[PDB]
């Protein structure tokens, strides 16, 4: 009300509403889901168009070899975390020969996050991403707020009407987990598990956006008709 | 190479009874060549005298520089400034330049408008006051001049006859350099009337 | 750049069947003069790597504190600092490289030859050398200063390929790196004739012995020595 | 050694600059112009290092000209000459020094009076009646301390630089490839074609 | 060795391609003419990465120039951008000799010498690089304002072989181009250890060899 | 009074949404993407009949295989239009090729949002770059002032983009030639265009692998006008 | 953050004015009126001093006209420190065109670099424009005699007579009435003190409420001299035009 | 004084076939009159089928290859996985090498591929970036030895055919891959019978449409 | 530094800052430009409140950039002189590196950058001038008109006016200016442009100025009763 003029500023409660309202524009965004077994980690999203002459929006970006994230809200704020988290990848291999850990890039993007929620002039981040990989530890999924918040879950989604897609993963959670050593079946129950978040549209060929990481197969994306497979 | 000895040149001022006197050399040159007879050395702010040896371009610089300086001296305090006053300007503004110093040998040269004393001074290029009595010698025939200046002068001389000594101590110091002479000019300064005369010399 | 002030001499080592070996004695010089003679230049990192060090002791001190503030920045947010994510000889070498490499490129460098010797994860040996210009080698032996000219020869007899390693023993390895170091305290006029030994092995882990003495030395041969040459008496 | 000359006689200056250009063994060219137009009444040969000569020449002829539209206004040769000498000698104590000696020809317009500056890369200027740079003056300065007079005309001046260049050509061991000449006077800058 | 003249039919342009380090003959099919643009060349003398490399750089502020102009352009500008920057690094240690030729409508035929010591000279007739004075002796000595495209471009290839003949660090072989108010036409590259025969047996000339 | 950087409570940029507005009073431009190639044409939309109409620059070429249309306050756009030729030009010297048509949209993008308390402000402009390349063929994009941008088979903005874009909705496929598209933008523009649409009010464009980016000539668009007219005549 | 207590200094009015700069126009409208009138062989500056008193001391006081160098003179209307903060730069200015040409510096050049100056507050810094309008009275060999005034807004007009301050509606109406193209210097002294008496809003004119300047080429031959009035100098001054 | 720059000896060769490409190199690296590793790789597989090697300093030669290979990733960050062409990637190379023009990687630089017509290509550089495409190339140390081999047997320079005595030439007949091999090993062989840094091992990296093979063959250990 | 922001876009998508430059423009003396077919000639207004004013010394409205290109401008006076400065060094800078003086289009472009960047840059506030630029480019012999304003936005005209009473003067010359047919003569593009002034000037003594710019650098300024006879010939012929 009075307290929301800039990110500087708590309300009486010890609210910081420039935040929220970054969280907000999350929730605008189209929906993207993530999930992980012990073997792979998987990302499925939902791209969205402007219209029918348009191109749907890529929602999915890869970071190194061993990792990548799904996006959802301000696509240009995605462009510079992910960009960020390339060279914090690219450092990690360049001077320690080592693979950046999952868990280590989630604490680089929340205190890089933070930064712009304490500091007068600037802005929150306006986007949620969601990070897989694969590193000494095994698969790992990752849940990024620009609140600061990373969270290390076995499944999750974000975006709109991500509250269904967030559900049948909490029913699912005994089955998929044990999925190891099939990629294919992995995909099935993240395509099934976006598909709880859909309303009036269908998962086509040119709409559905793939992404798979795991023991020995590294970040790649799938788009067009190799999705098919999965409609 | 030696930046103090290239274009060549000599300063000299003395003291005597209610005036003071300030004379240079004409020349300037690259060496060997002699480039121009008409370089003046001396200069004057108000009623101060002040007369500059060393590479020329520095020479003019710091000129242009102390105009300026005791310009805006003026407009503030209302005032022509005084040669102890200026004496100090001199060495404040070489001394800034300690470790990049202006090539230059300055003599100052002037009567205290208040007290009516007379005052010279002379400074290295990197500002140290040498605050005499009797002379102030500065330049390329620097040896020369302090042994025509410590035999000829004497004290309490009057303007007419300072004059004659000081003009000899120069024209005879500049005939035994090789850089030094091509004309000569001399200040005598009273109170109230300053003269300026033209020494003939050989023009060798 | 700068020149040199406390020094230490040779580093060797080799690599056996089941880990690595490396050596070095106890000793910082001051040019010709034995000053210092308590040094260790061994630097444990963790129980699965050991930096070897020659060359200036005060840029040594100043490396052996990195590798300290190294461990101790690993285990921030780390809840595998002492397993899965825990450092490796290769992240080590590595980081140790970056630094020689750039500090060689600012004209101030680190007056050093290194060698980090250790197991990896996957019980791989790893033995890496690097120095003051950046540059960097691998081999089945590696020694520094008077040991690349006295050392790598004795131990390269013991594996002179890469096919010979899972041939070596600890008992074989350990023999010939005890006899370079005799070598080196006959020769080396900057040596002393104590020192430090460590092995670490992929089953066994890392075993650091210190205060090591070269022994069973030939002097005897020196009384029938007389003169330089028409000398009979 | 780039030969460089200048001769102010009663109503004009006269400034005479060598043709030759010569990079190492070889003469590249020899019809080089070394002198820029600084303003309608004022003309400035130089000769130095390679590449600053004309860096420095044309960065003055820009401020000049920039001057002028600003004010819609000549400057007096005096005060183009004193713009000139500080930028030397800030110059000389830079990172890297302009390595350039200049003359500079003019006509004041105000006082109806031909004028010629000397300056070297130092920053040391001079009023003369006449000048030259490098080794030329070596030779020129005796021979114009001979045949100069103040009342002269310009096509004495003309005849008395003939005579200097003669002297150049006959002691001097690089072949120059003669001088371009040029007067500047009450009516402006104009190139001798014949020479 | 590279020249470059003016004459009747426009520029000849011609070069030899020799690269050296030390007596070390390091390559002898290095091109050292870079064609800028359709009107434009470039020719490269002295430090071998310092030529191509700001030749290059060249190339790309003349492409900016005429998106931002709409217009080609000027030889003079061309040249004048180059010899700005080396002007630039002047003292740091860079070696170039460049002939910027070219044409256009309000120049016409226009040839630029632009040096690493920020020399920059208009001129009919140049001749830069180890090897200039062999060739200055025969093109100097043939030239003529009014000589035939043929002529021409005959004169300048053997100015380059009289040059590759005597200096050491000149050779390989002779890459020709033709400058008019239509561009720029290369004219081919001519292999010396051919070329010299050809040459000695048509001409005549070269009987201080044994042949 | 508010940052310039400020969350609105659905969670938008305010000022970005604000130079959105000023988009739509901006000068209608339409680009259509073919099989053969792409068009890009515009309202000039001159303010006065002593305004002479050819200096009216709103089209405009980056590189030889991409070429770039404007709609919003035109003056904004030449920064960006500058910082594209450096960015098309710079990777042609780093690479020895040809840049993307996506990669330099990509890097004109990143300008946007930089902008706070950089510039003061987002830029009050949207770009249509169209382009060919090896890798994607014929491409036409959508470059916002957030920092977004489509891809699109075709797309109009500007002041009649909402009623362009539905009629582009309808009349592209894709098997459409390049001269059925030049009548097509002709025939969108003279539909949303306040004025009568003329070779001097209104200016085509196109570019091909062949022949690269090309500006077209009053000559030849009042003929394809011309067509036009004698086509909608002829049912 | 700070943004909350930013005046804005350097905006424009719905209407296209400078806010900052008309405000401080209202305030010299209230500073001691100040008067430069030009005459053929020479200029005069005249100046009211602002409800001085007795206890004052005036020989050593000087609010309103300053010298910038030996050929230019200005005459104050505002913040008196705020003029010498721009005294100083111009003083600084002048010095600094003679150690380059080594000619004095024009008139119109020096009065376009302070304007130029004061032009800067108001587009941009974020502060507050100097509160001070100037009356340029100086001499050169181009244009001869000139004045000159320079507002907050930057802005420069040249002027055969003007006034500055308070009363300047009245002032120039009196000017414009009596002032003729062959006026002389003395004549300009009459018309000058004459035009001050009667748009005083003191009770009478006396000479310390007064500061008083010529530029002549009353010197001998060829040159120009500046003459800051002393207090028994304008007292005399007073006494022949007939005014105490 | 300290003097930044050291030389580890070693010696570099790539041949461009007609549908193939080769970059060999010797595995012996050295300091002055011993020898730090007998096995220490100098030939690099930099992704999009371009093999790269920076001979001379090795620390320079480590960290351009590096430099290089982080390069390629960006490209494909920047670039929608675009692959790098080799002229593209010598250009690439020319600017990070005069990009220290002032301090320079003290490396003779080769990489080796096919071109976009699917044809061999090896391109070669100096210290400071200046490049050429080139059908043919030896580098490092032994470079003197072998290059004038490869003028001889490789563009059968000097060479005419039997008969005509001098007046037709010998035909420039392409080269197979097994060919191609036989002149590296020689080359090789030859260089380290005469240059002291030369010999331990031999190690050829193979570049065909079909992706990066590997050779590896034994040299004298003296 | 101060760095806030002050041209700002509205909820309507309007930078008032900008809209609010533009209304000290329509404030701003009255200035025209009328190219012919061999020239172009710049009218001015000079308001009559200032009389007592020294014509010698004060600042004229019509300004060389260089010796072929002139500006005119409505507006703030103290925000046109900084426009004009840097218009004078790009003009010599132009000449210095291109060894070429500007074209009329190259120095209006680099003028209506400069007043594009100050709406949006931090710290400061868009300029309150509109400027009309006019000359010859080099070795050409076609006229050359071009307008700018504070948004940035340049464009050449046939003819044009900005300032106050701009829309009555630009009414005029939009049925009195025919393309086909442009003024022939010096004397028929002076008229021209005096008779468009006097819809708005007051009185035809030294309230207008004419500056007619010619070809090759050809510039010169009309004084008073060259001006006045235009003025005594157009009204004799309107008592009819
Ligand atoms: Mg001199
Ligand atoms: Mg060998």
């Amino acid at each position: 009300n009075n307290y929301d003029g800039d990110t500087v500023t708590f309300s009486p409660t010890g609210r910081l509403f420039q935040v929220e309202y970054a969280l907000e524009a999350i929730k605008q965004g189209s929906v993207t889901v993530g999930l992980r077994s012990n073997t792979h980690a998987v990302l499925v999203a939902l791209k969205r168009n402007a219209d029918e002459l348009s191109s749907y929006q890529k929602k999915i970006i890869k970071c190194d070899e061993h990792m990548g994230l799904s996006l959802a809200g301000l696509a240009p704020d995605a462009r510079v975390l992910s960009n960020y988290l390339r060279q914090q990848c690219n450092y990690s291999s360049l001077v320690f020969n080592r693979k950046l850990a999952v868990e280590r890039a989630g604490h680089l993007l929340c205190d890089k996050a933070q930064k712009n929620t304490q500091s007068y002039g600037g802005r929150p981040y306006g986007v949620g991403l969601l990070i897989i990989g694969y590193d000494k530890s095994g698969a790992h999924l990752l849940e990024f707020q620009p609140s600061g918040n990373v969270t290390e879950l076995y499944g999750t989604a974000i975006g709109a009407r991500s509250q269904g897609a967030k559900t049948y993963l909490e029913r699912t959670l005994d089955t998929f987990i044990k999925i190891d050593g099939n990629p294919d079946e992995l995909i099935k129950a993240g395509v099934e598990a976006i598909s709880q978040s859909l309303r009036d549209e269908s998962l086509t060929v040119d709409n559905l956006s793939i992404a798979i990481v795991g023991k020995d197969t590294p970040f790649t994306i799938y788009d067009g008709e190799a999705v098919a497979k999965y409609i | 190479s030696d930046p103090s000895s290239i274009n060549g040149g000599i300063v000299v001022a003395m003291t005597g009874k209610d005036c003071v006197a300030i004379a240079c050399d004409l020349r300037l040159g690259s060496q060997s060549l002699g480039v121009s007879n008409k370089f003046e050395k001396i200069f004057h702010y108000g009623h101060v005298f002040l007369g500059i040896t060393g590479l020329a371009t520095d020479v003019t610089t710091l000129n242009e520089m102390f105009r300026y300086k005791t310009n805006l001296y003026k407009l503030k305090e209302e005032r022509a400034i005084e040669p102890e006053t200026f004496t100090q300007l001199v060495s404040s503004s070489l001394y800034e330049r300690r470790f990049g110093p202006y090539f230059v040998g300055p003599v100052v040269a002037g009567i205290n408008s208040k007290s009516g004393k007379p005052f010279i001074a002379g400074f290295d290029l990197i500002g140290c006051i040498d605050e005499a009595k009797d002379f102030i010698v500065s330049g390329t025939a620097s040896d020369q001049l302090f042994g025509m200046c410590e035999s000829l002068y004497e004290p309490n001389l009057e303007p007419e006859d300072l004059f004659e000594t000081i003009s000899q101590a120069l024209l005879n110091a500049a005939d035994r350099d090789a850089l030094s002479g091509w004309g000569a000019v001399v200040y005598i300064i009273k109170k109230d009337e300053v003269v300026k005369r033209y020494l003939k010399m050989r023009q060798d | 750049t700068q020149q040199p002030i406390v020094t230490g001499t040779s580093v060797i080592s080799m690599k056996y069947d089941n880990g690595v070996i490396i050596a070095a004695d106890n000793l910082g010089s001051y040019g010709s003069l034995l000053r210092f003679n308590g040094v260790e230049r061994l630097i444990p990192v963790g129980d699965n790597t050991v930096v070897g060090i020659s060359g200036d002791i005060s840029d040594m001190q100043h490396i052996e504190r990195l590798l300290k503030d190294l461990v101790t920045e690993n285990a921030y947010d780390n809840p595998l600092a002492d397993a899965e994510e825990a450092l490796e000889p290769s992240y080590i070498f590595e980081y140790l490289a970056t630094v020689m490499y750039q500090r060689r490129s600012k004209m101030n460098p680190l007056w050093n030859a290194i060698i980090v010797a250790g197991v990896q994860s996957n019980g791989d040996q790893f033995l890496r050398y690097v120095n003051l210009l950046g540059v960097t080698y691998s081999s089945p032996t590696l020694a520094t200063g008077f040991g690349a000219h006295m050392a790598n020869p004795l131990l390269r007899k013991v594996v002179d390929r890469e096919s010979d390693i899972p041939k070596t023993t600890v008992q074989v390895a350990e023999e010939a790196i005890v006899n370079a170091m005799r070598v080196l305290y006959y020769r080396d006029a900057r040596s002393s004739r104590n020192f430090s030994l460590a092995i670490i092995d992929k089953n066994t882990g890392l075993t650091f012995k210190k205060n090591l003495q070269v022994e069973n030395m030939k002097w005897d041969f020196a009384k029938d020595i007389k003169g330089y040459g028409t000398q009979k008496i | 050694m780039d030969i460089i000359l200048g001769i102010r006689v009663q109503d004009s200056v006269i400034l005479a600059s060598s043709k030759a250009v010569t990079r190492g063994i070889s003469v590249l060219k020899d019809s080089d112009d070394k002198t820029r137009q600084l303003s309608p009444h004022t003309l400035m040969s130089f000769a130095g290092e390679a590449g600053d000569t004309v860096q420095f020449a044309e960065y003055i002829q820009a401020n000049i000209q920039l001057y002028s539209i600003r004010e819609d206004y000549e400057l007096s040769p005096q005060a183009v000459s004193s713009f000139v000498r500080q930028e030397l000698a800030k110059s000389i104590r830079s990172r890297r020094p302009y390595q350039v000696n200049v003359l500079i020809g003019g006509y004041d317009k105000k006082k109806n009076k031909p004028e010629l500056y000397q300056i070297d890369y130092l920053g040391t200027k001079v009023e003369l009646p006449y000048g030259a740079h490098g080794y030329s003056g070596f030779y020129t300065f005796s021979l114009l301390d001979h045949h100069y007079r103040p009342d002269m005309t310009t096509e004495e001046g003309l005849d008395l630089l003939k005579l200097c260049v003669q002297e150049l050509e006959k002691r001097m061991p690089m072949d120059f490839k003669g001088v371009i000449v040029k007067i500047v006077d009450k009516d402006g800058i104009r190139q001798v074609d014949d020479f | 060795t590279m020249l470059a003249f003016r004459f009747q039919g426009g520029i000849i342009v011609a070069v030899d391609s020799r690269a050296t380090a030390g007596n070390w003959v390091a390559s002898q099919t290095v091109k050292k003419v870079i064609e800028i643009n359709p009107f434009l060349l470039g020719t490269m003398a002295g430090g071998a990465a310092d030529c191509q490399f700001w030749e290059t750089w060249l190339g790309s502020q003349c492409r900016l120039h005429e998106l931002r102009e709409k217009e080609r352009i000027s030889v003079a500008a061309a040249s004048k951008i180059l010899s700005n920057l080396v002007y630039q690094y002047k003292g740091a240690g860079l070696s170039m000799g460049t002939m910027i030729c070219g044409y256009t409508r309000k120049e016409g035929p226009t040839i630029y010498y632009v040096d690493s010591d920020g020399t920059r000279l208009k001129g009919d007739i140049f001749c830069v690089g180890s090897g200039q004075t062999f060739a200055y002796g025969v093109l100097d000595s043939n030239y003529k304002w009014d000589l035939s495209v043929e002529d021409a471009l005959y004169l300048g290839k053997r100015s380059i072989l009289a040059a590759a003949h005597r200096d050491a660090y000149s050779g390989g072989s002779v890459n020709l181009y033709h400058v008019t108010e239509d561009g720029w036409i290369y004219h081919g590259n001519h292999d010396v250890g051919e070329l010299f025969w050809k040459v000695k047996e048509e001409e005549g000339s070269f009987n201080n060899v044994i042949g | 009074d508010r940052g310039v950087s400020t969350f609105s409570p659905e969670g938008r940029l305010f000022q970005v949404e604000y130079s959105l507005e000023a988009i739509k009073l901006g000068s209608t431009a339409i680009g259509i993407a073919t099989k053969e190639g792409v068009v890009l044409g515009v309202e000039k939309r001159a303010t006065s009949p002593l305004l002479e109409s050819d200096s009216i620059e709103k089209i405009v070429e980056i590189d030889r295989h991409i070429g770039c249309a404007m709609s919003g306050l035109t003056a904004d756009a030449r920064s960006m239009i500058e910082h594209a030729r450096t960015a098309a030009v710079t990777h042609n010297l780093y690479y020895d090729e040809d840049i993307n048509v996506e990669s330099l949209t990509q890097s004109v993008c990143d300008l946007a949002l930089r902008f706070g308390e950089l510039m003061s402000r987002p830029f009050g402009v949207a770009l249509l770059i169209a382009g060919h390349d090896a890798d994607d063929g014929y491409q036409l994009f959508h470059a916002e002032p957030s920092g977004t941008f489509y891809r699109y088979n075709a797309k109009a903005i500007g002041s009649g983009s909402e009623g362009a874009q539905a009629e582009l909705l309808n009349e592209w496929h894709s098997s459409l030639t390049l001269k059925e598209a030049e009548l097509l933008v002709l025939k969108i523009l003279k539909q949303v265009m306040e004025e009568k649409l003329d070779e001097n009010n209104a200016q085509l464009s196109c570019i091909t692998k062949q022949d690269g980016f090309k500006i077209y000539d009053n000559e030849k668009t009042a003929e394809l006008i011309k067509e036009l007219k004698e086509k909608e005549a002829a049912e | 953050g700070s943004r909350r207590y930013d005046s804005r200094t350097t905006i424009f009015s719905p209407e296209g004015r400078l806010y900052q700069v008309e405000y401080a126009l209202e305030s010299i409208s209230h500073a001691g009126t100040a008067i430069g009138i030009m005459a053929s062989d020479g200029i005069v500056l005249a100046a009211e001093r602002k409800v001085t008193s007795t206890l004052l001391e005036q020989d050593t006081s000087t609010e309103k006209l300053y010298k910038l160098n030996d050929k230019i003179a200005v005459a104050v209307a505002g913040l008196t420190a705020d003029a010498e903060i721009l005294i100083n730069t111009a003083r600084i200015h002048a010095q600094n065109y003679l150690k380059t040409y080594n000619e004095d510096i024009p008139v119109e050049i020096l009065v376009r670099r302070l304007s130029d100056i004061k032009q800067g507050y108001t587009q941009h810094g974020g502060l507050r424009p100097f509160g001070v309008s100037f009356i340029y009275a100086g001499y050169d060999d181009r244009y001869g005699y000139q004045l000159y005034t320079s507002n907050p807004s930057g802005n420069y007009t040249g002027w055969k007579a003007i006034s500055v301050g308070a009363n300047t509606s009245a002032a120039q109406t009196l000017l414009q009435m009596d002032y003729k193209d062959d006026m002389k210097v003395d004549d300009a002294i009459e018309l000058a003190l004459k035009t001050l008496s009667k748009t005083t809003d003191s009770s009478a004119l006396t000479y310390d409420r007064l500061e008083f300047a010529t530029i002549r080429k009353g010197a001998n031959d060829g040159e120009v001299y500046q003459k800051i009035f002393k207090p028994q100098e304008i007292k005399d001054i007073l006494v022949k035009t007939g005014i105490t | 004084q300290f003097n930044p720059y050291g030389d580890n000896g070693g010696t570099i060769l790539g041949i461009a076939g007609e549908d193939f490409a080769v970059l060999a190199g010797d595995t012996r690296n050295i300091t002055d009159y011993s020898i730090n590793s007998r096995y220490e790789p100098k030939v690099f597989d930099c992704g999009d089928n371009i093999v790269m090697s920076a001979n001379g300093f090795a620390a320079d030669g480590d960290a351009l290859v590096k430099r290089f290979k982080n390069s390629v990733k960006w490209y494909h960050f920047d670039h929608n996985d675009k692959k790098l062409s080799i002229n593209s990637a010598a250009r690439n190379i020319q600017h990070l090498l005069y990009g220290k023009r002032f301090f320079p990687y003290y490396v003779h630089t080769i990489i080796a591929g096919l071109d976009e017509d699917g044809k061999g290509a090896v391109y070669s550089f100096d210290p400071v970036g200046s490049y050429e495409r080139e059908q043919c190339r030896a580098g490092g140390a032994a470079a003197s030895l072998i290059m004038p081999f490869l003028d001889n047997q490789v563009n059968f320079k000097n060479q005419y055919e039997p008969g005509t005595n001098g007046k037709v030439k010998k035909p420039l007949k392409y080269l197979s891959v097994e060919e191609v091999i036989k002149l590296v090993r020689d080359s090789f062989t030859s260089a380290t019978e005469r240059h002291i840094q030369v010999g331990d091992g031999l190690e050829i990296l193979i570049v065909t449409k079909d992706g990066v093979r590997k050779e590896f063959y034994e040299l004298k250990r003296d | 530094g101060y760095d806030r922001a002050l041209s700002i876009f509205s909820p309507d998508g309007h930078i008032f800052q900008v809209e609010y430059a533009l209304e000290a423009v329509k404030r701003g003396t009255c200035a025209v430009g009328v190219k012919g077919k061999n020239c172009v000639v710049l009218g001015c207004e000079r308001r009559s409140t200032l009389k007592l004013q020294d014509t010698r010394i004060t600042p004229s409205k019509v300004s060389k950039i260089d010796s072929h290109v002139v500006l005119s401008f409505s507006g703030l006076n103290a925000d046109s002189r900084i426009l004009i400065e840097k218009a004078r060094v790009e003009a010599q800078s132009h000449r210095l590196t291109l060894e070429d003086p500007v074209t009329v289009e190259y120095l209006t472009r680099y003028v209506a950058g400069v007043q594009q960047r100050y709406t949006q840059s931090g710290g400061v506030r868009p300029f309150g001038v509109s400027t009309l630029i006019a000359g010859f480019d080099p070795r050409d012999d076609e006229p050359k008109l071009y307008q700018t304003e504070p948004s940035g936005i340049y464009s050449s005209w046939s003819a044009q006016t900005i300032g106050r009473n701009s829309k009555t003067v630009r009414e005029f010359l939009e049925k009195n200016y025919d393309r086909k047919e442009p003024p022939a003569t010096v004397e028929e593009c002076v008229k021209l442009t005096v008779r468009s002034l006097l819809e708005v000037v007051q009185t035809g003594a030294k309230n207008i100025e004419i500056t007619v710019v010619k070809p090759d650098s050809d510039i010169v300024a009309l004084s008073s009763e060259e001006i006045n006879q235009y003025v005594t010939q157009i009204e004799q012929e309107k008592q009819e």
